[PDB]
């Protein structure tokens, strides 16, 4: 059973800090992009994706705005934070009740990759389908497939439960020279 | 210009023009006025044919533009609504995302080559005889840093900024892939 794991994991969860590795693969499983870094989560709508290798990129959701910062390009994109549970269900962990609201959740029967999976089929409008993989230490993997068949597989390790965050963990601090742009449509 | 630098730039261009299938991966930041965007770019070229994938950061959603520089047409797949197509691939991309990138001219500019049959290009050379700035087709293209050469791979740009009025493109090319 996999829903057991999600609820044991997000049992009394206010914050989350850990490391990730990300592999983007094509239909035949060949890795096309691979990177790693740090991920942090805090209720009710704050996250931070810190890419470290092979380039630095910072994504921060401060609760009201989402910032995408690329240091090498000296530009940050800002937009208002709307419903970010249909762009990354990882925030739907710190509030587990959200998952069943925008996602037709469904538990796979066959264990895969050594893990018990939940299929997150989307109702709200994102991606085509997510899947959360749970193992001995909690959430171990997340997988998302987009409309042109490209899959992103994100693995996790070093989870620290409810930590003491620095007060800028979920804030974007501009550096001098950086272009600040809105999100084009 | 130095005579050795003259010959090196002529051999760089002739080698590239003689190998029209290639690709690169890098990162792009677009801007027009106060809005814009960024993402990871995979660009595959096969003569006049291009296949361009942009992988978005938080959305996680990539789009794929395919077009042809001899017609100028392109098609754009992967966005909500379904696939869009039209006679001008730059305009297809513009209407669908709000991004301006001169896609029909990039296959030459990103290699620091000027377009053929396009109208005389103003070219400024750096101290080694490599293009530093190219003016062509309404756009000003700056070559800020170069990828190291090897026996198999001629000098190719690594950081480009292109501007047309208030439309701005910044490109970092992280990895080239070429014919042997």
């Amino acid at each position: 059973g996999a829903r057991q794991e999600l609820d044991t994991f997000t049992r009394g969860l206010k914050g989350l800090d850990g490391q990730f590795s990300q592999r983007v693969t094509d239909a035949n499983g060949r890795v096309k992009e691979n990177s790693s870094g740090r991920v942090a989560l805090a209720t009710p709508r704050q996250f931070r994706w810190e890419y470290a290798k092979p380039y630095k990129q910072l994504i921060v959701a401060d609760g009201k705005k989402v910032w995408v910062f690329d240091p090498d390009l000296e530009q940050v994109t800002v937009r208002a934070q709307g419903s970010e549970e249909q762009n990354s269900p990882l925030v739907a962990l710190i509030d587990p009740t959200r998952l069943d609201k925008q996602y037709d959740v469904s538990e796979e029967a066959a264990p895969r990759d050594g893990l018990q999976w939940l299929s997150l089929t989307p109702k709200v409008d994102s991606f085509q389908m997510a899947s959360l993989g749970f193992g001995k230490d909690g959430l171990a993997k997340m997988e998302v497939v987009d409309a042109v068949g490209q899959r992103t597989a994100i693995s996790f390790s070093g989870w620290k439960r409810n930590p003491a965050f620095a007060a800028d963990t979920f804030r974007y601090t501009p550096g001098k020279g950086v272009d600040v742009v809105g999100d084009a449509q | 210009v130095s005579e050795s630098a003259r010959q090196a730039e002529a051999a760089r261009q002739a080698w590239l023009q003689a190998h029209p299938a290639w690709s690169f991966q890098g990162r792009v930041a677009i801007s027009k006025g106060r809005d814009g965007g960024s993402g990871r770019l995979d660009w595959q070229q096969d003569g006049p044919r291009y296949h361009v994938q942009l992988s978005a950061p938080v959305t996680r959603q990539s789009w794929v533009l395919t077009g042809d520089t001899t017609t100028g047409a392109g098609r754009l797949e992967g966005l909500d609504g379904g696939p869009r197509a039209g006679a001008d691939a730059e305009q297809v991309l513009l209407e669908a995302t709000g991004w301006t990138i001169p896609v029909n001219q990039m296959p030459d500019w990103v290699r620091a080559l000027r377009i053929a049959d396009a109208g005389a290009a103003r070219v400024d050379l750096d101290e080694h005889g490599r293009p530093r700035t190219v003016q062509q087709d309404g756009w000003t293209i700056d070559f800020l840093e170069w990828t190291p050469a090897s026996a198999a791979q001629p000098e190719l740009p690594r950081r480009i900024e292109a501007r047309n009025g208030d439309a701005k493109v910044r490109l970092l090319v992280d990895q080239w892939t070429l014919s042997p």
